[PDB]
């Protein structure tokens, strides 16, 4: 997260590591032993961490379970990054506490202009690598379809949303994929993809999970 | 084996830049030049965006 502040202790206790020696993305618990992420963050075997403050340091109040099943959007499509979710069922159940909660799903899609709050361990610079091990956090608001694609011609399609500013400075960056953007505490965006991060005129992209409740009720109710 | 930079969406701009637009996932690799870069598809933009020639020495950090 690039521009952003240090996320208060249990503030986002939601958020997993996904580690697959080290943490490579970010994802979200929606229930007690599904967690949501992007496609592009597949591997075939994930450990998911949870209730991390520092990821650097073993604190006795994390959760580490592996992924028991990994089941990535159907239409996934790796080249245009379209569809890019993906569901990871966990081996067994995590134990919800102040640390681990989850985040629902949204009832609706967001309007422009909603106002959203994004997490991750990834890049805090533009220019250059500096990557956190405290939790960073940034408030950004959606933008209008119109406004994104103008930012990125011919390249977003009807499953993807852009969450930024214009202006750059602030955005989500390596390391933070698969993350949540929670706006009135629904997850309607997953991070994606971009140009750079924090660049003028090229704010982030998100997957607009509002488009994938129904794949998702369907997916874990026969798994 | 090197890499394929074609694999990642690209666009050009009105006065001829080329992007190449990338995921956000930490999959750091080693380039040839003995830097370790944020993934693969930053290495690819690197090399569009400096004119450089990096290629990948292998697929973990440095
Ligand atoms: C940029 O223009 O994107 C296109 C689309 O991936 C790249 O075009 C392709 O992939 O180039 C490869 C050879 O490198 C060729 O075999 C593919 O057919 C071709 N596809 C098309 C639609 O032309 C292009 O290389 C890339 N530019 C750069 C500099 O990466």
């Amino acid at each position: 997260i690039v521009g952003g502040y240090t996320c208060a202790a249990n503030s986002i206790p939601y958020q997993v590591s996904l580690n697959s020696g080290s943490h490579f993305c970010g994802g979200s618990l929606i229930n007690s032993q599904w967690v949501v992420s992007a496609a592009h963050c597949y591997k075939s075997r994930i450990q998911v961490r949870l209730g991390e403050h520092n990821i650097d340091v073993l604190e006795g109040n994390e959760q580490f379970i592996n992924a028991a099943k990994i089941i990535t959007h159907p239409n996934f499509n790796g080249n245009t990054l379209d569809n890019d979710i993906m569901l990871i069922k966990l081996s067994s159940p995590a134990t919800l506490n102040s640390r681990v909660a989850t985040v629902s799903l949204p009832r609706s899609c967001a309007a422009a202009g909603t106002e959203c709050l994004i997490s991750g361990w990834g890049n805090t610079k533009s220019s250059g690598s500096s990557y956190p091990s405290l939790l960073q956090c940034l408030k950004a608001p959606v933008l209008s379809d119109s406004s994104c694609k103008s930012s990125y011609p011919g390249q977003i399609t009807g499953n993807m949303i852009c969450v930024g500013f214009l202006e750059g400075g602030k955005d989500s960056c390596q390391g933070d994929s698969g993350g949540p953007v929670v706006c009135n505490g629904q997850l309607q965006g997953i991070v994606s993809w971009g140009y750079g991060c924090a660049q003028k005129n090229k704010p982030g992209v998100y997957t607009k999970v509002c488009n994938y409740v129904n794949w998702i009720q369907q997916t874990i109710a026969a798994n | 084996v090197p890499m394929d930079c074609s694999r990642y969406p690209n666009t050009t701009s009105e006065e001829g830049k080329v992007m190449i637009l990338c995921n956000k996932a930490l999959n750091p690799v080693c380039g040839t030049d003995g830097v370790t870069y944020d993934n693969e598809c930053v290495l690819c933009a690197h090399n569009l965006e400096q004119g450089t020639s990096v290629g990948k020495k292998h697929d973990g950090e440095c």
